[PDB]
């Protein structure tokens, strides 16, 4: 995260940590959406050109964090997987177009004051709250620009769609969408590398509860001026989600 | 770089 | 069911530093 605060203490209790095994390493982040059930981006797992391509025992799941490179004894929960599933339509040679992987652990996971899922949203949350200049919040390890000691935070807005397909020769899709500060405005602020499959959630004014609409997919660079994050659309991929999950 | 976790993980 | 409500924030009706940022957004 480039240009964020520090994160309060269990601010993101839902983050999670991709942690490789050896080298023992930040792959990604990752969200906790239930007890079983641990939601990424599918590049976090596969992104042939950048050499990835991780089974499930390459890789743990770290949950409960704060510190980066700390092991949080008391706090932290470690946790394996059973299953990785990457969208069967994911297209990692155009577009990153579907970036979105469930991950199953081989265990369930006590909450605690540090470790509880966030919400995924229902049509009408999505279609209230997925809105150009409403924001979001992004959170994760990740560097500071193009490394932090505790988990980083950054308030962004959504940004309308002309503008983030005008920003880029890259193709955009439905299943996206992108948010950032524009170049005159007063703030600034983006995702970077090691943030990527982490959450990008909002609060609902309704209920008071924070729910995941998108997960950190690309940029071009790390808060460049004109240039914004893409983020997956979650509720547009949200009937794939609760199929594999009841099944 | 990483403080080393519990082999019972690993 | 319990989702989205964090145990130090929400659970115990606190404030984050920054939420207000967002909810004014709306
Ligand atoms: C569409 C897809 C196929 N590719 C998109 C670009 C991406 C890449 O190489 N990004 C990138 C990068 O982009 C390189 C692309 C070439 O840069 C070019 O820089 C030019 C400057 O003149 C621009 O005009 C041009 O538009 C732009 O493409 C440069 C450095 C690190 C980079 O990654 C760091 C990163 C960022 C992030 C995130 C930031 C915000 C998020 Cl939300 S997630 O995570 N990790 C590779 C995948």
């Amino acid at each position: 995260i480039v240009e964020g605060s520090d994160a309060e203490i269990g601010m993101s209790p839902w983050q999670v940590m991709l942690f490789r095994k050896s080298p023992q390493e930040l792959l990604c982040g990752a969200s906790l959406i239930s007890d079983r059930w641990v939601l990424t981006a599918a590049h976090c797992l596969l992104y042939p050109p950048w050499d990835k391509n991780f089974t499930e025992n390459d890789l743990l799941v770290r949950i409960g964090k704060h510190s980066r490179t700390r092991y949080e004894r008391n706090i932290e929960k470690i946790s394996m997987l059973e299953k990785i599933y990457i969208h069967p339509r994911y297209n990692w040679r155009e577009n990153l177009d579907r970036d979105i992987a469930l991950m199953k652990l081989k265990k369930p996971v006590a909450f605690s004051d540090y470790i509880h899922p966030v919400c995924l949203p229902d049509r009408e949350t999505a279609a209230s709250l997925l809105q150009a200049g409403y924001k979001g919040r992004v959170t994760g390890w990740g560097n500071l620009k193009e490394q932090p000691s505790v988990l980083q935070v950054v308030n962004l807005p959504i940004v309308e769609r002309p503008v983030c397909k005008d920003s880029t020769r890259i193709r955009i899709t439905d299943n996206m969408f992108c948010a950032g500060y524009k170049p005159d405005e007063g703030k600034r602020g983006d995702a970077c590398e090691g943030d990527s499959g982490g959450p990008f959630v909002m609060k609902s004014p309704f209920n008071n509860r924070w729910y995941q609409m998108g997960i950190v997919s690309w940029g071009e660079g790390c808060d460049r001026d004109g240039k914004y994050g893409f983020y997956t659309h979650v509720f547009r991929l949200k009937k794939w989600i609760q199929k594999v999950i009841d099944q | 770089d990483f403080e080393e976790i519990p082999e019972e993980y690993l | 069911a319990d989702c989205g409500l964090r145990p130090l924030f929400e659970k115990k009706s606190l404030e984050d530093k920054t939420e207000r940022e967002l909810l004014e957004s709306y």
